[PDB]
RNA sequence: AGCAGAGUGGCGCAGCGGAAGCGUGCUGGGCCCAUAACCCAGAGGUCGAUGGAUCGAAACCAUCCUCUGCUACCA
RNA sequence: CCCAUGAACGAGGAAUUCCCAGUAAGUGCGGGUCAUAAGCUUGCGUUGAUUAAGUCCCUGCCCUUUGUACACACCGCCCGU
RNA sequence: GCGCAAGACGGACCAGAGCGAAAGCAUUUGCCAAGAAUGUUUUCAUUAAUCAAGAACGAAAGUCGGAGGUUCGAAGACGAUCAGAUACCGUCGUAGUUCCGACCAUAAACGAUGCCGACCGGCGAUGCGGCGGCGUUAUUCCCAUGACCCGCCGGGCAGCUUCCGGGAAACCAAAGUCUUUGGGUUCCGGGGGGAGUAUGGUUGCAAAGCUGAAACUUAAAGGAAUUUGGCGAAGGGCACCACC
């Protein structure tokens, strides 16, 4: 019986160039021996990091998923994998006496990044409203879903990956929706809740060079 | 066991999954990705009585043991990820997480971002039992 | 175990109601002397006064109810 | 007894009467 | 005899609602008949808040809550003393109990 | 007729040097308003018999007796 | 009353009674029965504590609400082979 | 922790809210068809209401023939609980649970309350359609529209109070307009058991469904409400003939 943790070497991971904080953290792996190489063992790894610990003193309830692809020797570079929202805030949005509208579009960027976006909006109770209802008709819900569909479709296909990610750092899609969709029914709680990777193109190292400087 | 890191200026982050049910507690600590473990001790490690292995005292003892292991190995900061049984059984965390969090904080282990990550179903399959439930 | 917990002595601040099945236990509000800011609740057997300092073998648990 | 299980034992008596009626032909 | 004006539920012009399961039990109960408990509580209540805040990396940190919905059968609601029986004239009161703390 | 198993409380059984127990049956008491369940206590033992080794055997030694497992009237 | 006789009993199983201050307990003295007369009972005095200022868990009691196929009143009523 | 494969279901939003003749109906989009209410100085002119015969729909379970079987899980194999436990509890697990196609026609299928029409108090909200009106938002002017506020009109699910009135009472704005007894119309009950039973007819592959007695026995069986006792009912207090 010997300690397996004496054969562990600490690594470093670096965020892409859209993030102000460069160092994310440290990970460890077994020392390489023969057939299995430590570079392959860090191939599929996903880290669940928050935005407030990655960009600046921004909001703290948005989480990002990052996956490494290559190692330069005690130094790993990652690329964007997905975006998801923190659970407590998301279930604090949902309360009784209001309706929530969901949408989902498979849209892709100018390169081979096939995305899957989810947006949720909540109806606003007015300031002088006496009625506890704050309800909406079904055709208004369909129109709001169609408008959110067009908004989160339009701001994707003319943009590359970096500009989409820099758009995702604030809630600019949500503000643009609640400015655009308030002619039908006013909304107070609008954000994009989930972005997924479905298909990934070929890995060539030029993007991983220019996305980290 | 030896590494070139800065102690006074910065800190090392890992994550710790605390799964607490009404039958057992799980204090499991991994790296930031969650792929690679650090140490895993459970409520059956400290008490040999099968009556109360989800007791707060057993979870406290397991949390102090894994805190001592992370201190001797060189992990200083932890991101708490809380978990219940999940599925269709229950959503309330078990009676070990409340003592486990306080025992992890009391040992000198710095705490970052705490979160509840439990499997929530969107109307999954049928719960165990009859239509009338378990009559006791 | 394999760990010697240092014995800490704590003084009460306010006595609560008497807990237990037969009412033989008592809830008290003790406070530490190495740093006079911390207040926890412990289960005591026997009569206690106000300002009565108690010895504690451990300083980590919290008081449970009559069960 | 309640009506449910008295009904069930009446149906079982009906069943036994039906088989002896069919096999007593 | 007729105990309540309704049937202890909220079905007037439907005839069928979607059944749900209990939390303490596994009993199949209709949705409008079950007792609902939308509880709001913190992870650490009143004792470990100072220990978390004094061992935290971040200053000025908010503590997240637990938002779960409890669905109770009638027998499980009485046996856990969530709701208790009332007088015949006091049964008709429909307001929730007032909150102070 | 020849070789082996068992011989222990009314019944079945554990035991092999420092040493009479188990399950069951009987009797009595408690618990309860009373009964049944539950608990406690005891009586009941040439450990099949003979002689010997050993400081000391129910067990170790040789024999016989009683009931069973296999050959069967073998001239 | 006197001399001999010197048994069981080595702090007691299941269970169960009484009590919290001059109290329990130890210790003796009066009265009742009494011709002869206290191991019982009612009083009295001496010595004199441990623990606790609470609870509804057990055994029960008082009030309110609710349920009942009970009312000779749950030690009630009742279904079937 | 990363993905793969299969099947089921659509949480929080979800309410005494909506639709449908009832059973029933909850992810997004597209196609087809149908319908209530509102609006109308549009059209036919009594075409209407209830309904033996007859006909459609009809939860779950059950049957027949396929595909598929993730979870749950009648019968069954066990482990404990118990004097007994083939029961409550726990681990597995068969038909079934899911879709297609052919069957049966049963529920506390309840609002235990048939359908149409009229009359008879109020109050504040709710969903739809329509109308009127100070004001705010869609960034500052105007108009209409969506989003709020103030009121009405018609239909629908409902709620609160009531010496209108009724009932045995619980309660009901209908269960009222009933001895001061009649608006029209269909089904159905004459004490409790025997009994939805025997037989006859009929439907069905089967399980069974519809129609449906008698002999005999019985002086009570029931409905509402009150007062006691009893709860292994709840909420407050007490006792050394209770406990610590
Ligand atoms: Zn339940």
């Amino acid at each position: 019986v010997v300690d397996p943790f004496s054969k562990k070497d600490w690594y470093d991971v670096k965020a892409p160039a859209m993030f102000n904080i460069r160092n994310i953290g440290k990970t460890l792996v077994t020392r390489t021996q023969g057939t299995k190489i430590a570079s392959d063992g860090l191939k599929g790894r996903v880290f669940e990091v928050s935005l407030a610990d990655l960009q600046n003193d921004e909001v703290a309830f948005r989480k990002f998923k990052l996956i490494t692809e290559d190692v330069q020797g005690k130094n790993c570079l990652t690329n964007f994998h997905g975006m998801d929202l923190t659970r407590d805030k998301m279930c604090s949005m949902v309360k009784k006496w209001q309706t929530m509208i969901e949408a989902h579009v498979d849209v892709k960027t100018t390169d081979g990044y096939l995305l899957r976006l989810f947006c949720v909006g909540f109806t606003k109770k007015r300031n002088n409203q006496i009625r506890k209802t704050s309800y909406a008709q079904h055709q208004q819900v369909r129109q709001i879903r169609k408008k959110m569909m067009e908004i989160m479709t339009r701001e994707v296909q003319t943009n590359d990956l970096k500009e989409v990610v820099n758009k995702l750092i604030p809630d600019s899609i949500g503000k643009d929706i609640e400015k655009a969709c308030q002619s039908i029914y006013p909304l107070h709680d609008v954000f994009v809740r989930k972005v997924k990777m479905l298909k990934k193109p070929k890995f060539e190292l030029g993007k991983l060079m220019e996305l980290h400087g | 066991s030896l590494g070139p890191q800065v102690a006074e200026g910065e800190n090392v982050f890992g994550v710790c999954h605390i799964f607490a049910s009404f039958n057992d507690t799980f204090v499991h600590v991994t790296d930031l990705s969650g792929k690679e473990t650090i140490c895993r001790v459970t409520g059956g490690m400290k008490v040999k009585a099968d009556r109360d292995e989800s007791s707060p005292y057993a979870a406290m003892l397991a949390a102090q043991d894994v805190a001592q292991r992370c201190k001797e190995l060189g992990i200083t900061a932890l991101h708490i990820k809380l978990r219940a049984t999940g599925g269709n059984r229950t959503k309330t965390p078990g009676p070990g997480a409340q003592s486990a969090l306080r025992a992890l904080a009391r040992s000198g282990m710095k705490i970052g971002r705490i979160e509840d990550v439990t499997p929530i179903p969107s109307d999954s399959t049928r719960r165990k039992g009859g239509r009338r439930g378990r009559r006791l | 175990t394999s760990r010697v917990q240092p014995i800490k002595l704590a003084r009460v601040t306010k006595v609560l109601g008497r807990t237990g099945s037969q009412g033989q236990c008592t809830q008290v509000r003790v406070e530490f002397m190495d740093d006079t800011s911390r207040s926890i609740i412990r289960n005591v057997k026997g009569p206690v006064r106000e300002g009565d300092v108690l010895t504690l073998l451990e300083s980590e648990r919290e008081a449970r109810r009559l069960r | 007894m309640r009506a449910k299980w008295r009904k069930k034992r009446m149906r079982r008596l009906k069943r036994k009467r039906r088989k002896m009626r069919q096999r007593s032909k | 005899t007729k105990k309540r004006r309704n049937n202890g539920r909220a079905k007037k012009g439907r005839g069928h609602v979607q059944p749900i399961r209990c939390t303490n039990c596994a009993r199949c109960v209709p949705k409008d008949k079950a007792i609902k408990k939308f509880v709001i509580r913190n992870i650490v209540e009143a004792a470990a808040v100072r220990d978390i805040s004094e061992a935290s990396v971040f200053d000025a940190y908010v503590l997240p809550k637990l938002y779960v919905k409890l669905h109770y059968c009638v027998s499980c609601a009485i046996h856990s003393k969530v709701v208790r029986n009332r007088s015949r004239e006091a049964r008709k009161d429909r307001t929730p109990p007032p909150r102070f703390r």
